[PDB]
């Protein structure tokens, strides 16, 4: 519910299939999305309602893009983390922040694809975090 | 009137009044009646670019009492 | 060396972030001309 | 943007399936979850002892 | 008026005396620091709460502090 | 140390999170 | 300590509390805070040096 009968059976989804608007200048981009959206669940309105539950017949809504995003997003953090680990042991480190040391940034970018193999390695070695006696804090 | 400021100038030249506008000091001892002590130090620093460090801010009470308050010595 | 100043200028903050976000945005645009309307993964 | 471009089916619409359940775990037949005071065979529906 | 507290951590930089525009502050000799003088505020009835004196002090944290108190005519900055 | 009192109550609350989902997945009825 | 020794700060009101400094010079008699520590990161005022007592520091080298 509410009335999540599948889109292939709907009078409303088939009525929205007759006045299709072409997305791209492909002359049948209007048709080649409605047959693709037929396996989803359109309510009374005629629009596919995504299911973020974790059901495996509905894994394409949220389950598949979640693994796809968190690989790419934990990448960008890990690349930006491991670069800042490198430049701290240099001559200046503030020039290499605005003005990128391209000779050092490019090995870090290629390294990244074992970041789950590296973050768990950094976690269990106790080198992910820092000590609370070594971070500046505000007076209580 | 309150807080007279006096200074001795080597010559005459155009300065900037703290009350807004430009006047012309005399040669010798000058005298300017201002409203507050904040004007006299903001004027006293404008004298420093004229190489004058002989300025004295008084305090003229309405009874007629004139108290020398800058410097202390 | 005049050529080293062009590598050192192409790797400042707004110049690298203009090129990298142009390559990033161009990948999303040319992926969406050919494979449009991807609301969810079709399984 | 998706509605403005005349193709409103590309909306990202999520059913609130975790509050769909509570209203059906309080006895609403309208969604057909069939649990917990909407399931007439339930232990909570009958108060078994 | 306001209240100007000067702690014992300053170095005799004379940046706070050269910044208070009503000339509240002055240097007195004091055998503690390297420059052998501490700032003192003997004329706090003239202080206008400007906090130029807190802006110019080097030491962390500030050796000089202005506590904003009861506001008379001299501390409101009224020409009238 | 292995935090027994912290993880003892977190696993109790997470067992409540998994029990309600068993009603929602029709595992328990 | 000596000119070049990394120390730490325990003064709570200071900006560089529990941070690593570098002693630039230690004085002899007066002030009570005779240790100049040249820090590497700046506070809100923009400076990166301060004076500290002898017992205020924690040597880490
Ligand atoms: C090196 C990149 C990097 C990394 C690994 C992190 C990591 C973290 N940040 Mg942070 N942050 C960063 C950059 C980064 N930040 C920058 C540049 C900003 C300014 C916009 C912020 C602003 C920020 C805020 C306001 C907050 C965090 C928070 C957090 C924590 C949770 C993750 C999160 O909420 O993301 C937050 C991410 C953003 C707000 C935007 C991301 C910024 C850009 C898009 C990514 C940077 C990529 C980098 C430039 C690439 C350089 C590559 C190098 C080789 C040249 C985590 C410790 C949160 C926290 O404290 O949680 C406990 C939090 O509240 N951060
Ligand atoms: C006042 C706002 C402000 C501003 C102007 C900046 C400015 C900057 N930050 Mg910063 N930052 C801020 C707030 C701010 N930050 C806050 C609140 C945090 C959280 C503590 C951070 C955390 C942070 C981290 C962790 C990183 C930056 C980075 C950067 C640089 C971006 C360069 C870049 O994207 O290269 C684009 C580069 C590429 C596209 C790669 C090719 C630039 C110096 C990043 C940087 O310089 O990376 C080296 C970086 O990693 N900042
Ligand atoms: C031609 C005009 C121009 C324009 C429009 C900009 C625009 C910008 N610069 Mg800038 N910049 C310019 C010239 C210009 N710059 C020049 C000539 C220099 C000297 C080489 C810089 C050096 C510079 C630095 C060092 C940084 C910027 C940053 C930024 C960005 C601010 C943060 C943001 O929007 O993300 C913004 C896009 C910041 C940034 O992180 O951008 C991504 C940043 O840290 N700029
Ligand atoms: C971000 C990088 C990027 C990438 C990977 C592609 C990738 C592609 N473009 Mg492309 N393109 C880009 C940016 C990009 N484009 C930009 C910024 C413009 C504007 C100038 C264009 C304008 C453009 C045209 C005009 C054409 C391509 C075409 C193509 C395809 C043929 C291979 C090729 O490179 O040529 C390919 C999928 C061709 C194609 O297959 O389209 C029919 C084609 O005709 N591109
Ligand atoms: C922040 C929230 C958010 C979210 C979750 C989305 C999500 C989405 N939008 Mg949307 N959008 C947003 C904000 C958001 N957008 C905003 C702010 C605007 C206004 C500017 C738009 C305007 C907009 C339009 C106009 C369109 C989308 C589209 C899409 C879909 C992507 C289709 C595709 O090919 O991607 C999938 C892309 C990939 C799989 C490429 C990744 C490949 C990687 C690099 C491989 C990695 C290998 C390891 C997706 C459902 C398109 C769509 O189909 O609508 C449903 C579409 O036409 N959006
Ligand atoms: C911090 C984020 C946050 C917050 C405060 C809320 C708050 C709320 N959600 Mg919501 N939700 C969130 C994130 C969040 N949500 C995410 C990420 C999803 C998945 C798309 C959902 C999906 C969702 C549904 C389907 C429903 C709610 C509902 C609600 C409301 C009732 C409480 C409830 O069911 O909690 C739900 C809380 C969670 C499911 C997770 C708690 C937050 C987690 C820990 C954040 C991390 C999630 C992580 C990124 C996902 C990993 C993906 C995985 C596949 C790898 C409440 C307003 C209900 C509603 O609309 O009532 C009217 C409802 O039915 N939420
Ligand atoms: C936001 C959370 C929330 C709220 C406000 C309520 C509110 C209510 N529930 Mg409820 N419930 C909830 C979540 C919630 N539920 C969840 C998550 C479940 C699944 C475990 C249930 C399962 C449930 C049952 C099985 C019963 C209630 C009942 C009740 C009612 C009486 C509560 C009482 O005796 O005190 C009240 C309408 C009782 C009732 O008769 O009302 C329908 C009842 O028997 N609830
Ligand atoms: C320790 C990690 C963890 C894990 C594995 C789960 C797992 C789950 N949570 Mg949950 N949750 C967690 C932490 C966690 N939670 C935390 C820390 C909070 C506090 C914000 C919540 C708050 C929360 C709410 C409010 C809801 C879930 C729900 C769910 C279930 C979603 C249905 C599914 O299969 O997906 C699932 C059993 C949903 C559900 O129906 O389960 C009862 C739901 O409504 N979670
Ligand atoms: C001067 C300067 C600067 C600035 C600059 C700027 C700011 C720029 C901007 C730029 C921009 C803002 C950009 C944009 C981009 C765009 C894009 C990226 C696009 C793309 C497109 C496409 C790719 C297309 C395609 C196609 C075709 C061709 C045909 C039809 C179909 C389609 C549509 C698909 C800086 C700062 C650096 C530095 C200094 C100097
Ligand atoms: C399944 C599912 C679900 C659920 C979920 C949950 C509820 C979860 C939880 C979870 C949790 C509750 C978690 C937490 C966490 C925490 C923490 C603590 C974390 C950690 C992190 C870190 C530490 C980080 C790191 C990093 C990385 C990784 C990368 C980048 C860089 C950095 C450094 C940032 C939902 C229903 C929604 C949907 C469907 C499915
Ligand atoms: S209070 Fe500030 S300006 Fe005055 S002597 Fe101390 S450090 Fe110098
Ligand atoms: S209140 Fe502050 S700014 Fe004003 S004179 Fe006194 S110390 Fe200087």
């Amino acid at each position: 519910g509410a009335d999540l009968t599948p889109c292939a059976e709907n009078p409303a989804f088939q009525a929205l299939a007759k006045n299709a608007r072409n997305t791209t200048a492909d002359p049948q981009s209007g048709q080649k999305r409605f047959e693709r959206y037929s396996q989803a669940l359109c309510g009374p309105e005629g629009y596919p309602h995504l299911i973020v539950d974790g059901r495996l017949d509905r894994a394409g809504d949220f389950l598949i893009p979640s693994i796809l995003f968190l690989y790419i997003a934990g990448w960008i953090g890990w690349v930006g983390r491991a670069y800042l680990q490198a430049i701290k042991k240099d001559s200046d480190t503030e020039q290499k922040e605005i003005q990128l040391d391209l000779g050092i940034a490019l090995p870090i970018i290629a390294t990244g694809f074992a970041w789950p193999a590296a973050a768990v390695k950094e976690l269990l070695s106790g080198e992910l975090t820092a000590k609370d006696s070594e971070i500046t804090v505000s007076p209580r | 009137e309150k807080y007279a400021i006096t200074w001795t100038s080597p010559k005459a030249q155009v300065f900037e009044l703290p009350t807004g506008g430009a006047a012309t000091m005399h040669e010798g001892e000058n005298l300017l009646y201002i409203a507050r002590k904040e004007y006299g130090i903001a004027l006293g620093g404008q004298l420093r670019k004229f190489k004058i460090t002989n300025y004295k801010i008084y305090r003229i009470l309405p009874s007629g009492e004139t108290t020398f308050i800058h410097p202390a010595d | 060396d005049q050529s080293s100043y062009l590598i050192k200028f192409i790797s400042t903050a707004p110049v690298a972030a203009t090129i990298w976000l142009t390559i990033t945005a161009g990948i999303l645009i040319e992926f969406n001309r050919f494979f449009p309307d991807l609301l969810f993964h079709p399984l | 943007v998706v509605v403005a471009f005349g193709t409103p089916e590309k909306q990202i619409l999520i059913e609130p399936v975790f509050a769909q359940f509570i209203q059906a775990a309080h006895g609403k037949v309208l969604y057909g979850l069939d649990t917990l005071l909407s399931n007439p065979d339930s232990v909570a529906y009958t108060a078994y002892p | 008026s306001h209240t100007v507290k000067i702690y014992d951590t300053c170095i005799g930089c004379t940046q706070c005396v050269r910044a208070c525009p009503t000339d509240v502050l002055e240097m007195v000799p004091w055998d503690g620091c390297k420059a052998a003088q501490v700032a003192s505020s003997p004329r706090t009835e003239d202080c206008v709460g400007c906090k130029r004196c807190e802006t110019a002090c080097p030491t962390d944290f500030l050796s000089i502090r202005v506590y904003l108190g009861a506001e008379t005519t001299r501390s409101m900055g009224l020409a009238y | 140390p292995p935090y027994t009192f912290r993880t003892g109550w977190a696993l109790l609350l997470l067992a409540v999170n998994f029990l309600v989902a068993a009603y929602y997945f029709h595992i328990i009825q | 300590v000596q000119r070049g020794s990394k120390v730490r700060i325990l003064r709570p009101e200071s900006y560089w509390f529990q941070d690593v400094g570098t002693v630039a010079s230690v004085d002899q008699s007066g002030i009570k805070y005779p240790v100049i520590v040249r820090f590497d990161k700046v506070n809100y005022a923009g400076i990166n040096t301060n004076n500290f007592a002898v017992d205020e520091l924690i040597e880490v080298e």
